[PDB]
């Protein structure tokens, strides 16, 4: 499994630019992708998603109207037009994998980040932003949301995400209570419907850096502020 | 065939040395079995439409 | 994970379905029967794996073929799974009196299987280029084996063949008439049975059963359509 | 001098029935005459599959007693979720006659096999996304007629070359064969210790099995035409068998012989599939009368009678919580019971 | 008299 | 009014022909949609038989007991009822019919290609009551029931050569192209099937279906198109009896559908004992 995103740079705003993204090494026919940008020093934001198949296709409300989030399967490559780049347009754009069906475990795997350079939604909230802390002794990490994400099917949608320093964010837990793939028994999620705590029984040496939660109960996937973990 | 048949007498031997029980214990124990799952049975006993995951 | 991305996914592998329907649908599945002696290899090279597929096209037409190997000699199991197939393709050693026999015997039990009752038998008398000097050189004869053979003389059909010896077409007329005795007193209407006279190298076959597989159809859809 | 043994074996099979006989002291209907009856027991389809294209000759259910996978013949294996009717996958098959299909305990691979000879290992976990073979079980001499996953590595195959086959799937290989029947062995029931296994064959007998030591413990002969079905009583302590003798057999392990027969004089047709309730006091039977019927697995009375298919119900299968009962059929339909 | 028919 | 005489023989063969019509397509439609044949092939031939006892029941029924004595004992809301679902019932049985001719003939000719979409076959049996009812509402838009001293449902959307074009227009698109169609595609299949018993047995069906279709709708076309070109042949004294005639003619092929099911299929003179 491999995302490569192409394009970006120093653009001026009344100018425009196009990404693009190879995908390699899995079925990019059958997943759903995702644009996740993610600002200088800031938390990660959705941009824009397009189903498997180029059906279902969604927007931030910040960029609807605005970006073109196209699709070419036979190529393996999903694109993403911009016409209109503004200052705050100015983010590393990911692009992720995710796949929907029962059991399956969407947002699991992110591109490296292309950067771009210009010269109501479900508020999550972190309210931790720093947790210094030793290896050894076990670390949680809370969020909290507007709304329940507990759906009436009884599954809590709700992502735990691990940005390491200088890399792309990697799926932790998915939908609250399940464990990625890769991913060591360590990490633990939890929650009912509101308040979700992530915990880390053993932290590492790997563990340093921001956790992000994101919810997937409704469009569009807000993410929260990041909790950053010091060493 | 005298070897082939061999081991259907060696299997017939060995399947004579089972210690089997009596049938009314037989039956008294999957009638016990019954009756205490008897509750956690889904189909002997419908469960009403609230624990029903098909409607 | 969005249900509503669940159905989407469903109804993408409903496509999926849909589209291989059109693929099943236009396509006909026929099933090869015959002993080792028949030439039932030899036709499949002229148009522990338990099955062989042959997929061959006559007139834009898909044919799969499926020729059934590597099993045990009891089938009274697996030819379950062939009911609602186009047609069964049997073929038979007809210079062979010795197994003859043996090859009614074994086409009684295909045409009066409880599981292809609805399914038709395109007949292939194999090896018939064998058979006309079996009985021109008169060393061996089908007397020896059918008692009934020197009773039987040639019925008004009289072999419009460019040209062939009336022994040739006796006997040849004969072994369709064993195994058409089969099809009519040992079975109802609802399938038809369908004899060919097949050599060891017949580019023909293929549109032998394209025209007879055309006409089984054609009785499908008269009974689909009440029109008979 | 082969006729003396020969002797030997007949003495030896007398001296089982009469063991058998002397253990015999009374039948199941004899001692629960005395216990309420189940009554009558009406099911009615929650679900219907649709989307399989050629007749269904078996499901398989999750663990999670919400997956299925089902085998059609047309050549494809798909993964349903039972709960929403979604098809979570559409498994393409290299052999369109699949016979039989199998899912893992723990839900990562999905097995299937027919007239090709070959049980075919599809790993569902793939990180690419896919459903693609993890393994082809080659080594059968005859059409798998049945497979049940004991592990995610250890798989056993019955087969119609009279053999029944432990395998390794890591490595590809027969870790055991079983080689007591004489006949095509159609059914294989997984006991729920794992340590057992029966098997039911066209010689119309009922094998037991111990998957590690491969020796047929016991072998019980009550039908008199070929075995197309074969369960475990939820306690393994048991098992039923469904033939073309149109009649459902309870046999009891350690009674070593049957226990109550499951016939009525309106059914004339052999079962295709069996299956158990939770507790194993419903014995569901899959008929080509083209509808299953319910029976009290103690009082051998019809207790219900699931009639909504339009073809031969081929394969039956009750969830492990025992919510539903699917019920596919040569119709290519599924319908979830309850 | 009069008559259309009314088809 | 009719004299006593002869509206008994008229009221005698209509009601023959009615009772036998809405029973055979009744019987016809229980069969197939209770017998689930009930297959997508078997949907053109629902369709027909709704059609034809919509045909029986309605138009057939009203239209001889408005014409039995030139006066219509129906309101003035029915009578814009009556050239609306009765007309559309008469062009949509009529392309029925060569709907299910066409269908036919790709199952003959074309035996391999497979039968409709499932999903086809609703398409076109949307399309052709669509186009009935667009071919019936010049009949209904304009439909007046002025009433003297003894109501008659008239009909007058212009002068004489606009009622004229229309029933020309409907004769063609009815009568000629559904024949046309109808007799090539059967006299076709009649050369390919021409056990045999069977085979020759359809084909005098598809002979005997053109050629009374040919014979039953010409007589009702023409007298509407001479009636429309020439209104004094309304006021004959003996127009009624042609009208009658017609009619008659033209609405038997109601009871012809299932007399041919029964005698042709098995299945049906089967279930038509139940």
């Amino acid at each position: 499994v491999q995302l490569v995103e192409s394009g970006g740079g120093l653009v001026q705003p009344g100018g425009s630019r196009k990404l693009s993204c190879s995908a390699s090494g899995f079925a990019f026919s059958s997943f759903g992708m995702h644009w996740v940008r993610q600002a200088p020093e800031k938390g990660l934001e959705w941009v824009a998603y397009i189903s498997s198949g180029s059906g279902t296709i969604y927007y931030a409300d910040t960029v609807k109207g605005r970006f073109t989030i196209s699709r070419d399967d036979p190529k393996n490559t999903l694109f993403l037009q911009m016409t209109s780049l503004r200052s705050e347009d100015t983010a590393m754009y990911y692009c992720v994998r995710s796949i929907y069906y029962y059991g399956s475990s969407p947002f699991d795997f992110w591109g490296q980040g292309t950067t771009l350079t210009v010269s109501s939604d479900i508020v999550m909230t972190q309210a931790t932003s720093s947790v210094p802390v030793t290896p050894g002794e076990s670390v949680s990490i809370s969020c909290r949301s507007s709304k329940s994400l507990l759906h009436s099917n009884g599954n809590t949608y709700l992502y735990w995400f691990l940005q390491r320093p200088g890399q792309s964010p990697q799926l932790l837990i998915y939908r609250m209570s399940n464990l990625a793939s890769g991913v060591p028994d360590r990490f633990s999620g939890s929650g009912s419907g509101t308040a979700f705590t992530l915990t880390i029984s053993r932290l590492e040496a790997e563990d340093v850096g921001v956790y992000y939660c994101m919810q997937h109960l409704e469009y569009p996937l807000t993410f929260g502020a990041g909790t950053k973990l010091e060493l | 065939s005298i070897a082939q048949a061999r081991k259907l007498v060696e299997q017939l031997k060995m399947e004579a040395n089972i210690d089997r029980i009596k049938v009314s214990k037989a039956a008294a124990d999957l009638m016990a079995y019954c009756e205490a799952h008897a509750k956690e049975d889904p189909l002997l006993t419908p469960v009403p439409a609230s624990e029903n995951p098909f409607r | 994970a969005e249900d509503k991305a669940a159905v989407e996914r469903s109804k993408m592998i409903e496509k999926q379905l849909q589209k291989d329907k059109q693929v099943y649908r236009r396509t006909l599945r026929l099933l090869l029967l015959g002993a080792d002696n028949s030439g039932k290899s030899t036709i499949v090279k002229q148009m522990t794996s338990g099955i062989f597929e042959t997929k061959f096209q006559v007139d834009k037409v898909n044919f799969h073929m499926f020729d059934v190997g590597a099993q045990r000699d009891e089938r009274r199991k697996w030819i379950q799974c062939f009911n609602d197939v186009t047609a069964i393709i049997f073929v038979v050693d007809s210079s062979d009196y010795n197994r003859l026999q043996e090859a009614l015997n074994d086409f009684d039990s295909i045409w009066n299987n409880r599981w292809l009752r609805t399914i038709s038998v395109i007949l292939f008398l194999n090896k018939q280029d064998l058979l006309a000097e079996k009985v021109l050189a008169g060393k061996s004869k089908i007397e020896d084996y059918f008692p009934e053979f020197a009773r039987y003389t040639t019925p008004e059909d009289a072999t419009p063949e460019p040209g062939e010896d009336p022994r040739v077409t006796r006997a040849k007329y004969f072994i369709r008439k064993e195994f058409v005795d089969i099809s009519t007193a040992s079975g109802d209407g609802r399938h038809i049975c369908y004899p060919h006279f097949t050599c060891a190298v017949d580019t023909e076959n293929a549109r032998r059963i394209f025209n007879d597989c055309k006409d089984i159809i054609l009785q499908m859809n008269l009974r689909e359509y009440n029109l008979v | 001098e082969l006729d003396q043994l020969r002797q030997e074996a007949e003495q030896l099979k007398n001296q089982i029935r009469d063991a058998r006989k002397a253990c015999a002291d009374a039948t199941l209907s004899q001692i629960t005459n005395n216990i309420d009856p189940v009554g009558r027991i009406q099911m009615r389809t929650r679900r219907t599959l649709r989307g399989h294209l050629a007749k269904i000759y078996a499901m398989h259910w999750g663990t999670d007693s919400r997956l299925l996978v089902s085998a059609s013949q047309d050549g494809k294996l798909i993964i349903w979720d039972s709960y929403t009717t979604n098809k979570v996958h559409a498994i393409p098959l290299r052999s369109s006659w699949v016979m039989t299909c199998a899912y893992a305990p723990s839900g990562n691979y999905v097995a299937c096999g027919g007239l090709d000879n070959i049980c075919s290992i599809y790993n569902l976990k793939t990180r690419e996304g896919n459903v693609r073979v993890s393994r082809e079980l080659a080594g059968h001499t005859g059409y798998l007629s049945c497979c049940r996953f004991l592990d995610d590595n250890q798989i056993v195959t019955s087969s119609g070359d009279t053999t029944c086959a432990l395998w390794d799937i890591e490595t590809g290989q027969q870790t055991t064969t079983f080689t007591g029947h004489t006949g095509d062995v159609m059914s294989l029931s997984l006991a729920p210790d794992t340590r057992l296994f029966v098997s039911g064959a066209c010689d119309a007998s009922a094998k037991l099995w111990d998957v590690r030591e491969g020796m047929c413990r016991q072998t019980f002969t009550g039908h008199e035409s070929d075995i197309n079905a074969i369960c475990f009583f939820p306690n393994g302590n048991a098992f039923a068998t469904g033939s073309d003798d149109a009649t459902c057999r309870l046999f009891d392990l350690r009674a070593d012989q049957e226990l109550m027969t499951y016939s009525h004089d309106n059914i004339i047709c052999g079962i295709t599939s069996v299956s158990f309730s939770k507790s194993g006091r419903l014995l569901l039977a899959g008929y080509d009368d083209f509808n299953c019927n319910v029976w009290d697995a103690l009082k051998a009375d019809r207790a219900g009678v699931l009639a909504g298919h339009d073809n031969r119900v081929s394969c039956l299968g009750v969830t492990d919580d025992g919510m539903a009962v699917a019920t596919g059929s040569w119709d290519s339909f599924l319908k979830i019971w309850n | 008299q009069q008559f259309f028919g009314l088809m | 009014v009719q004299p006593s005489w002869r509206i008994a023989l008229w009221s005698l063969a209509y009601g023959v022909v009615v009772a036998v019509a809405v029973l055979g397509n009744l019987i016809v439609i229980w069969i197939i949609l209770a017998h689930k044949m009930r297959t997508v092939t078997n949907y053109f031939l629902v369709n027909l038989a709704f059609s034809d006892a919509s045909m029986a029941a309605f138009n057939t029924l009203v239209n001889f007991i408005y014409a039995l004595h030139s006066e219509w004992y129906f309101g003035a809301n029915y009578c814009r009822f009556q050239n609306f679902f009765p007309i559309t019932a008469v062009f949509a049985s009529i392309y029925s019919m060569t709907a299910i001719a066409v269908d036919r003939y790709m199952a003959i000719i074309d035996p391999l290609k497979p039968r409709l979409s499932a999903t086809a076959t609703k398409i076109v049996i949307g399309s052709i009551w669509i186009l009935a009812f667009l071919l019936a509402f010049p009949q209904c838009l304009y439909s007046k029931t002025k009433v003297m001293p003894t109501l008659c449902f008239v009909q007058w959307p212009e002068g004489p050569k606009q009622h004229f074009t229309y029933h020309i227009i409907v004769i063609i698109l009815v009568y000629c192209f559904p024949l046309l169609i109808m007799g090539i595609t059967y006299t076709i299949v009649g050369i390919t099937l021409w056990q045999l018993k069977a085979k020759r047995k359809v084909v005098k069906m598809m002979i005997i279906v053109v050629m009374t279709f040919a014979i039953c709708w010409l007589p009702y076309h023409i007298y509407f198109i001479l009636t429309a070109i020439y209104q004094q042949l309304n006021r004959w004294k003996y127009i009624q009896q042609v009208y009658l005639a017609s009619f008659w003619l033209a609405m038997s092929s109601t009871m012809y559908n299932p007399i041919i099911y029964c005698c042709l299929n098995k299945r049906f003179r089967a279930g038509f004992k139940r």
